[PDB]
């Protein structure tokens, strides 16, 4: 740690650190370790961030016993650079761009049986060359073929699925999908598209939105842990109201990565190849 | 079938190779044996049922042990406190709720204190270099058990049961690669219920022939025919359960006829 000069405090512990001997600027996460020894959180972010090496994952660069994970660092997240452009918006190339890398690098962790479980824009990181990465492994899990019952309390309630708020027995790699959907509406309209205070009130919202779900739509949601026949039957609102700006692929992908149906959400693979990236480019923001 | 199922398969396949442990290493142990470590395993598996923790936890021990003990020489009277340690974060690593470090202490009898179990997880951790996402016979068999024509809760039981005695015996089960433990498990365990043999689609996707498997069946052939007489029993008791329809009473087949 004598090598490193914390510069100031960007995260909560996350630095904005200088190595003094190379110059290098990197992010260091601390973590305390004060009964239990090192925290499972600590465990599954280095080990499935030593496995995950891709362009729009955060690399870790070292880990040093206290317990620091030394990062790269990056200038700024989604929701702060979503606040800078809460007036002028996120131009529609950029908006592409992002969700084109985010989706890459989401791939690549379901690829190598790994679940994200919070992504969100703070979580997602960006560089002054255009480049948007995922960050924050803590919450993460490897998964087996097929899956099993993994933790409930997962993902942060406004980009948490209808099948974790339902107490589906299992969940998968669609919850991530899920997550990316709602981010890919905020970057559009500039605001959260389901933002809960509640379980019962998060539901809701994606009810009135996208219409309460049935057993045509999703087979199986009735029986659901949660599900209760008195949820109020809303019909779906039309895109061009949800999500104005987008256009008629733009909807098409936002649509498929919002099917309530877990099996038939669109793959993080699949959406790469959906006709709204046929023109995508990298702008700097 | 999802999208990324067979890019899961070739990675943990890539993996295997990588977090396989030194063949030859008890070998080069001063103070431990093949038996020792036969005690260890078998006592693992009783604590992952009294704290009813998952198959794959067990499994995920088993590789941090034999990865340890790969590179760093261990006393008999510290065996145990490597084996709790490695049970302590394939638990963090692999469980919804793993059982607290004084619950690790407890079941060592105080053995050791919660400081040498503490001392001991950053030194697992140092030697394994955080390196804890290890394919296991247990992942290889739930990818088997989805080419099942149809599935047959008695043919997984008993081919999980085989995979876990493999663990148990280092001499011969280091020699093969876990994709391979769990196709001679899975070839097993179908054909001793069911007569039935490794099917096309996993042949398609392993790249294994009933003939690649042969030497590793003929070992778990033996173990399995053996298992009443082997000194640990651990891992029997357990698939006598009702969980895993008493497939641990079944008698094995004579022959493979192969
Ligand atoms: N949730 C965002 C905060 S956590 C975070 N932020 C980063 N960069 C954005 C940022 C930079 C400076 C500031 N800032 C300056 C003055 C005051 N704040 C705030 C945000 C990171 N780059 N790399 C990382 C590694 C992944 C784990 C650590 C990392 N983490």
């Amino acid at each position: 740690m004598e090598n490193f000069q914390k510069v100031e405090k960007i995260g909560e512990v996350v630095y904005k650190a200088r190595n003094k001997l190379t110059g290098e600027v990197v992010a260091l996460k601390k973590i305390r370790l004060d009964t239990e020894g090192v925290p499972s959180t600590a465990i599954r972010e280095i080990s499935l961030l030593k496995e995950l090496n891709h362009p729009n994952i955060v690399k870790l660069l070292d880990v040093i016993h206290k317990l620091y994970l030394v990062f790269e660092f990056l200038h700024q997240d989604l929701k702060k650079f979503m606040d800078a452009s809460a007036l002028t918006g996120i131009p529609l190339p950029l908006i592409k761009s992002y969700l084109f890398q985010l989706l890459q690098g989401l791939a690549f962790c379901h690829s190598h049986r790994v679940l994200h479980r919070d992504l969100k824009p703070q979580n997602l990181l960006i560089n002054t060359e255009g480049a948007i990465k995922l960050a924050d492994f803590g919450l993460a899990r490897a998964f087996g073929v097929p899956v099993r019952t993994y933790t409930h309390e997962v993902v942060t309630l406004w980009y948490r699925a209808p099948e974790i708020l339902l107490g589906c027995k299992y969940y998968s790699t669609a919850v991530d999908i899920w997550s990316l959907g709602c981010i890919f509406a905020e970057m559009v309209t500039r605001r959260a598209l389901f933002p809960g205070d509640s379980e019962i009130d998060q539901l809701f919202r994606i009810f009135r939105t996208l219409g309460t779900p049935d057993e045509v739509v999703w087979p199986g949601v009735t029986s659901m842990p949660d599900y209760k026949p008195s949820f109020p039957k809303w019909a779906r609102q039309d895109f061009s109201k949800v999500v104005p700006p987008l256009d008629e692929d733009g909807r098409s992908l936002l649509s498929q990565m919002l099917h309530y149906d877990p099996n038939k959400r669109i793959s993080a693979k699949a959406a790469l190849a959906h006709p709204f990236f046929q023109d995508v480019t990298k702008p700097v923001p | 079938v999802p999208d990324y199922h067979e890019d899961i398969h070739t990675y943990l396949r890539e993996m295997e190779v990588k977090c396989k442990p030194k063949v030859g290493y008890m070998k080069k142990q001063p103070d431990i044996t093949n038996s020792m470590r036969a005690i260890l395993v078998d006592w693992l598996v009783e604590v992952g049922e009294e704290y009813k923790l998952q198959n794959e936890t067990l499994h995920l021990a088993v590789n941090y042990i034999d990865r340890f003990l790969s590179s760093m020489s261990v006393l008999r009277g510290k065996l145990q406190l490597v084996g709790t340690a490695a049970m302590l974060l394939a638990s963090k690593f692999e469980e919804i709720y793993p059982p607290e470090v004084a619950e690790f202490v407890y079941i060592t009898d105080d053995t050791y204190t919660k400081k040498q179990v503490l001392r001991m997880e950053h030194l697992v951790l140092k030697v394994l270099t955080f390196d804890l996402a290890a394919p296991t016979v247990n992942q290889f068999l739930t990818q088997y058990f989805l080419h099942q024509q149809p599935a047959n809760c008695k043919v997984e039981s008993l081919a999980m049961f085989l995979g876990e005695l493999s663990l148990i015996d280092a001499d011969p089960y280091l020699k093969y690669l876990p994709s391979v433990i769990a196709g001679a498990a899975f070839h097993l365990a179908l054909y001793t219920v069911t007569g039935q043999s490794w099917p096309e689609s996993l042949i398609r996707k392993t790249g294994y022939t009933l003939e690649s498997l042969k030497p590793c069946l003929m070992d778990l052939h033996q173990t399995y025919l053996k298992a009443p007489q082997h000194a640990q029993q651990s891992i029997r008791e357990k698939y006598k359960n009702s969980k895993y329809h008493g497939v641990s009473l079944l008698n094995p087949p004579e022959t493979l006829n192969l």
